[PDB]
RNA sequence: ACACCCAGCC
């Protein structure tokens, strides 16, 4: 970690004088590979790599046994077929693998937009408008809109919709304090939408067919058929919700 | 600090007082010989760098061909305008990167700091 | 010194407030966030011989459930107590006819202490805390997650759903500062709720042994 | 991590660093002496006889029968200005650790040579051999001021965004507010979390028995969490989050910290096989 | 070539940097950094040049 | 461990007649809080050859024939207008002050030999045997080579004075000057002459016992060639 | 990868693996000594101005420097410089002095320490004197017709121009890397090679 | 068998 030490009687190499703190006497080598290394800087360099080789003959015989008794400590932990981890004695370690129930290979990262933004930003780009009937005649079509606007049910089921984001945006925050957005989750929500759109020729400017009472209604029916811990009881349903909250 | 030894079976004095007189008495504590100290110390203790090594290094350390020589620091004694400058290196400081210079000439060898 | 020991006695008695409530234990909302200022005008302000006795810092507390269930927090003047000490307050409880209560020490007790705290547990329930571990409230810490004593038929339901063993649950030692904190005995459950990145929240359980 | 406005004030901050810091009485004497003095009055140093002469008017119980083995200290400038102390300070230490038997006289902050004199009062081989024994004691083993296991307590700004505090303000957007933290040497979790102006809820320790031990299983299963996870992505490398998970869950599963050694793995309730398989074998067959 | 002399110059103004910092140091005008000695604070200096 | 500042001296005589005897002359760390431990400073103690427990340096000297402290300091200490050595060599006297002339100290030696035995003279006479021919041998190994291992040892402990204090940079097991190369020649030398010894302990032990039967012995035939040759052979061939 | 390897020990031949670092090969021009007799040295050290342990009282030591010979401590000697200039003719004109012999001066501690003992690594080095190389022209076109001739390397050592240097004498010398580059007149990084 | 070297790949 620190320059080429004073090997000799206060010197890096019998050539320098002693009490020589400068670059060329402490090993820095001036030259370029293509340059050539004169005697002194050239047997500071083999000095550098004498260190690597060490090290890479000397780390290996700490990590395989670090790595061996890591293995047997855990050699027959595995997920049984209540979906619990369990070693050998059958005493649950988790109640469900990774806390999630999900295995790490189907897993990719993914950014939360709703930790991120602001109140203000938030609401703007998250609570869906209808009191503008210009935008949302744009985005959505006659008999749809006619629809937002006329129904008051539907009105309210977005609000709904709306607060229990905020409420999500609330446990988000709770669970990340640092702020960042990067998790891992099993599906890609973002790619899945881009495959979507690319499948079916979805036009980004004319106006969609898709009630946004269909979205909500979907949304929640597809979140009862994601099931980690299936059951009917209050604890199997509290440990459902848990199990996917993140995700939900 | 000093430290001397009874003239009777040359072993290491001590420290004593008695009641009578109320005065120091390095004593030997081996044989049966006392005298009056003069410097009233027992023990003197040295915490921070006070090694003083302006009179710790030997005046023959200039005639070494390993140590650097300079010509813009002439020596105030003899006025040779030749010195030779290295560091300390010892522990209890570890620290302090400072010159030591020592003039290269016969005869001489005044040490100073700079 | 005569501030800062006021100040100890303030954060001491505050901790107790927050773990008595953490206990179900019936406490006021304002001894919950007492300040200095109120507790020195309350109590006194110079400890330095004896305006605030310890003895004066006694607190009793009762249960939600049913009144009948008090304790009593204690404070010893001296540093070292002693089987005399713990004899006189356990007879001042039985006066009383109490069974939980803490004893706050400043430095220790001696092995005779608590060999008495131990052997005579069914009969009353007594805890030990030193003062140093109690100026703060570790439940409050970041690292320590949210610990919840589940009670008996809670548990009994989560054993039959599971359909997991007594044994098979993971462990809490009896001595861990969470479980002496929330006083609990070895066979209860306590439920602990993580915050997770991988699932947003977690919920384990620990038996203590 | 600091609770109050010492989180961003540099010189409060500074005061918590010197309110921690271990400071015994080593680094801030120039150099002791056990000089002999049959007598008060007439002294043996020139340069302490006006202030020695004044102070000793008032016979408050330090004439009647001291014994004349006297005890010069020559405190230093420098490091008692860096470490922010004072003499009364210092006598009031020394009284209360050794009681009223080693009285303690001083002459003033003002001084040029910042001296100290100690005796013995008169309430077993000889006066003087015990008082260079005390003398070692109170230079290596008494505390001015700090926890008796703080070393060397750093300060710096945290650069990084990762370490500082985060909060949301009032319209709800992260700001990375910056902030003063502290990083010790050693570990004494409890007593400076207990301390005056730190935040007990970040205050963090990288020792893994210290958290165990003062906070719970829980915090020390997070902390090493943590830990590993610190370890891991040092490099830039990146692990799952459940190997982790499955790794701290595995060694706090059975209450207390069970290491990855014979001594963890083998005291288990696992079969006999697998132990004598892991190492040990003939022991535990 | 222009190549070559540009890393030439900066070689050599990073060698001049050092024998100044070296020269400060001699003379005890290098005020050590806080939380490090003398010794560390000139290693760190020379380093980070 | 609890030598703080250790010193040693890989002694062997010119002619290599015997393996290398080693002498440990180390410091005591600051780590005891007794009594009057640390306040009097550290204590020097020597892990002589042969003696299976440390001496303080001091009963060395005294056994060497140098019963007053003045003679002690005369050769440890050179300069003696520098008191920082002399307070750290004040705990090297204060612990041996009981032992007061040279044949106590003999006998303080020679207690904790190979055996304890029974008698004064036999370990008064091992103890010297012990400080003539294995203590240092490469200094002095004749009858009378006393003050020449006494200054010796006096510069080892100086070196040890100087290291403690910081006057000296403690050596390095490295500095590749410090290490001497055994090749073919010193290492054939090593095998050879355990080897002689074998064959003139052979030679001993035949013409005894034709001495004892008693008759004049032929030493062609005592002479056993097997050992030289089947020895050497056997070194080179299988490396052990 | 000690420092003091230079020139003794090949910095790049080690096998890797367990082994990497212990085994080692000796530099190109590495000599190991075979030992010679101390004698002839404590003869001449006698006969000069030395002054045996016996012979003095041990106040003197303090000022004087100590002599060592194969690591045995001889005796003191007032001059130090007078001693090791004439040691170093000796040696550099194959007198008494055996041309392996290590001569070593600790100046800051006023140590002359004399090895003799076989197994010191030495390698040979030319001499310099005044900024100036002591091989001429001469030796260089007498060592060119080597063949039809009897000049060769042990005339090189016996005209005291090379001398081998020991590993632990290096410490005690400034080695010049090639002479006519760190050895000419400029701003003169050392003048005393 | 066993032992000891050397060597290869990480
Ligand atoms: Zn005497
Ligand atoms: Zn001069």
């Amino acid at each position: 970690g620190k320059r080429i030490p004073f090997g000799f009687k206060h010197r890096t190499l019998p050539h320098f004088i002693k009490d020589d703190y400068g670059p060329e006497s402490r090993g820095f080598v001036e030259n370029s590979y293509l340059a050539g290394l004169t005697p002194t800087e050239f047997f500071f360099h083999a000095m550098g790599g004498r260190e690597g080789l060490i090290d890479t003959a000397v780390k290996t015989a700490e990590t395989g046994y670090i790595q061996r008794r890591l293995i047997k400590s855990m050699e027959s932990v595995m997920v049984k077929y209540d979906a619990t981890v369990r070693n050998s004695i059958n005493q649950v370690v988790q109640l469900r693998y990774g806390e999630d129930g999900l295995a790490g290979e189907s897993v990719e990262f993914q950014n939360l937009a709703t930790l991120k933004p602001s109140n203000k930003a938030f609401e703007k780009k998250f609570r869906f408008d209808y009191t503008n009937e210009r935008a949302l005649r744009r985005t959505l079509q006659e008999d749809l809109v006619k629809d937002v606007l006329s129904n008051a049910h539907i009105q309210n089921e977005l609000e709904r919709e709306f607060e229990r984001m905020r409420e999500d945006r609330e446990v988000l925050r709770v669970i990340f304090p640092t702020g960042d957005s990067k998790v891992v989750l099993p599906c890609n929500l973002l790619r899945m939408i881009w495959n979507a759109q690319k499948i079916f020729h979805i036009n980004p400017r004319l106006p969609s067919d898709l009630h946004p009472i269909k979205v909500v209604e979907g949304v929640k029916e597809l979140s009862k058929k994601l099931v980690i811990v299936n059951g009917d009881d209050p604890l199997s349903r509290q440990a459902q919700e848990n199990a996917t909250l993140l995700f939900n | 600090v000093g430290i001397r030894f009874c003239q009777e079976c040359n072993n290491m004095l001590y420290p004593k007082e008695d009641k009578e007189n109320r005065i120091l008495l390095y004593a030997c504590r081996n044989c049966d010989y006392q005298q009056e100290a003069d410097n009233s110390c027992i023990y003197v203790n040295k915490i921070t760098h006070e090694v003083d090594e302006l009179t710790q290094i030997i005046a023959d350390v200039s005639q070494d061909p390993t140590l650097p020589r300079t010509e813009d620091h002439p020596c105030q004694k003899c006025g040779h305008k030749e010195a030779v400058f290295f560091q300390s290196h010892s522990a209890r400081a570890e620290d302090a990167m400072r010159l030591y210079y020592v003039c290269t000439a016969p005869h001489c060898g005044h040490r100073w700091t700079e | 010194d005569d501030e800062e020991e006021t100040y100890r006695l303030w954060k001491i008695r505050k901790t107790i407030m927050q773990l008595c409530h953490d206990r179900g234990y019936l406490v006021t909302q304002d001894e919950l966030d007492q300040t200095l200022e109120e507790f020195k005008a309350q109590f006194g302000d110079k400890p330095s011989e004896g305006r605030p006795r310890r003895t004066d810092l006694t607190v009793l507390v009762a249960h939600n459930d049913d009144p009948t269930d008090q304790m009593f927090v204690f404070f010893p003047e001296e540093p070292k107590v002693g089987i005399k000490t713990i004899k006189v307050y356990c007879q001042r409880m039985q006066e009383e006819n109490i069974t939980r209560a803490l004893i706050v020490v400043q430095q220790g007790m001696t092995p005779s202490a608590k060999q008495s705290l131990v052997d005579m547990a069914p009969k009353y329930i007594l805890e030990q805390f030193l003062q140093q571990e109690l100026l703060i409230n570790i439940t409050e810490h970041e690292l320590v997650p949210e610990h919840v004593v589940m009670t008996k038929e809670e548990v009994t339901e989560l054993l039959a759903r599971y359909k997991l063993r007594e044994n098979q649950l993971p462990r809490i030692q009896a001595g861990d500062p969470v479980a002496r904190y929330f006083g609990i005995k070895r066979g209860q459950v306590v439920k602990i709720i993580r915050p997770s990145e991988t699932a947003g929240r977690y919920i384990t359980y620990r038996l203590v042994q | 991590f600091l609770l109050g406005q010492s989180a961003r004030d540099a010189e409060r901050a500074k005061d918590i660093l010197c309110r921690l810091e271990h400071t015994t009485l080593r680094k801030v004497t120039a150099n002791t002496a056990i000089y002999y003095d049959p007598n008060p009055q007439s002294t043996v140093v020139a340069e302490d006889q006006e202030w020695v002469n004044v102070y000793y008017e008032m016979p408050d119980f330090d004439v009647a029968r001291i014994s004349p083995w006297l005890l010069r200290v020559e405190l230093d400038r420098k490091h008692m200005t860096d470490r922010k102390l004072t003499m009364e300070q210092i006598a009031e230490k020394i009284n209360a650790g050794f009681g009223d038997d080693l009285n303690c006289i001083f002459n003033d902050d003002n001084a040029e040579k910042l001296v100290l004199r100690i005796r013995i009062m008169n309430s077993k081989m000889d006066d003087d051999v015990f008082l260079r024994c005390i003398e070692s004691n109170m230079l290596t083993d008494m505390t001015l001021q700090g926890i008796e296991q703080i070393s060397k307590v750093y300060m710096h700004l945290p650069q990084t965004d990762n370490k500082k505090k985060i909060i949301i303000t009032e319209d709800g957007e992260f700001k990375a507010l910056q902030e003063w933290i502290l990083e010790t040497d050693g570990v004494s979790l409890m007593r400076v979390l207990s301390e005056k102006d730190v935040d007990p809820v970040r205050t963090t320790s990288n020792d893994i028995v210290e958290i165990f031990t003062v906070l719970g299983i829980e915090a020390v299963r997070k902390a090493l969490e943590r830990e590993l996870y610190h370890v891991i992505s040092f490099d830039g490398s990146y692990v799952n989050y459940r190997h982790l998970a499955l790794l701290c869950d595995t060694m706090t599963c059975r209450g207390h910290l069970m290491a990855i050694t014979r001594h963890g793995v083998n005291r288990q309730d696992t079969g006999p096989l697998m132990k004598c398989s892991f190492e040990e074998t003939v022991d535990v067959l | 070539s222009k190549t070559y002399q540009d890393i030439q110059n900066t070689i050599k103004k990073a060698k001049q940097d050092v024998i100044e910092v070296i020269e400060k140091a001699h003379n005890n005008e290098l005020e050590p950094t806080p939380g490090n000695t003398l010794r560390q604070t000139f290693e760190n200096q020379v380093n980070r040049i | 461990s609890k030598y703080a500042y250790t010193g040693e001296c890989r002694s062997c005589l010119e002619n290599s007649s015997r393996p290398t005897s080693t002498i440990w002359v180390s410091m005591l760390a600051r780590g005891g809080q007794g009594a009057k431990k640390s306040a009097i400073g550290q204590r020097i103690v020597a892990t002589l050859p042969y003696i299976k427990q440390e001496v303080p340096i001091i009963i060395v000297f005294r056994a060497l024939g140098f019963v007053s402290d003045r003679d002690i300091l005369e050769h440890i200490i050179y300069d003696f207008e520098d008191p920082e050595m002399m307070e750290m060599v004040k705990p090297s006297l204060d612990e041996a002050f009981v032992i007061q002339e040279q044949n106590v100290a003999l006998n303080f030696i020679g207690s904790r030999g190979a055996k304890p035995g029974v008698t004064k003279e036999k370990r008064i006479k091992y103890a010297k045997e012990v400080l003539q021919k294995e203590m240092l041998p490469h200094v002095g190994v004749s009858d009378f080579c006393e003050t020449k291992k006494a200054y010796f040892l006096g510069y080892m402990v100086h070196r040890l004075l100087l290291a403690a204090l910081g006057r000296r940079e403690l050596d390095d097991r490295d500095h590749y000057g410090n290490k001497r190369l055994d090749l073919a020649g010193p290492l054939l030398a090593f095998l050879f002459r355990g080897m002689f010894k074998n064959l003139l302990k052979e030679v001993r032990i035949y013409a005894q016992k034709f001495i004892d039967r008693g008759k004049d012995f032929n030493l062609e035939l005592a002479i056993k060639t097997r050992i030289i040759s089947d020895g050497l052979k056997y070194s080179l061939a299988t490396g052990n | 990868l000690h420092n003091t390897l230079w020139g003794m020990v090949c910095p790049a031949e080690t096998p890797e693996g367990h082994a990497v670092g212990l085994v080692k090969n000796l530099a190109l021009m590495a000599y190991i000594s075979v030992g010679s007799q101390p004698s002839p040295i404590l003869e001449f050290l006698e006969e000069w101005s030395m002054e045996n342990l016996e012979e003095i009282s041990p106040a003197a030591i303090a000022d004087a420097t100590k002599i060592f010979v194969n690591g045995c401590w001889v005796g003191i000697h007032k001059d130090p410089e007078q001693l090791m200039n004439t040691l170093r003719k000796l040696r550099r004109q194959m007198d008494i002095i055996v041309s392996e012999v290590s001569m070593i001066r600790d100046i800051r501690e006023r140590e002359i320490r004399i090895y003799t003992d076989a197994g010191r690594i030495c390698r040979p080095l030319l001499i310099v004197e005044k900024q100036k190389l002591l091989l001429k022209k001469r030796h260089i076109d007498q060592l060119k017709e080597r063949e039809y001739n009897n000049y060769s390397w042990q005339d090189l050592v016996a005209s005291g121009v090379v001398e081998y240097i020991d590993t632990l004498e290096e410490e005690t010398v400034m080695l010049a890397m090639t002479p006519d580059d760190l050895q000419e007149k400029e701003v003169a990084y050392c003048s005393t090679y």
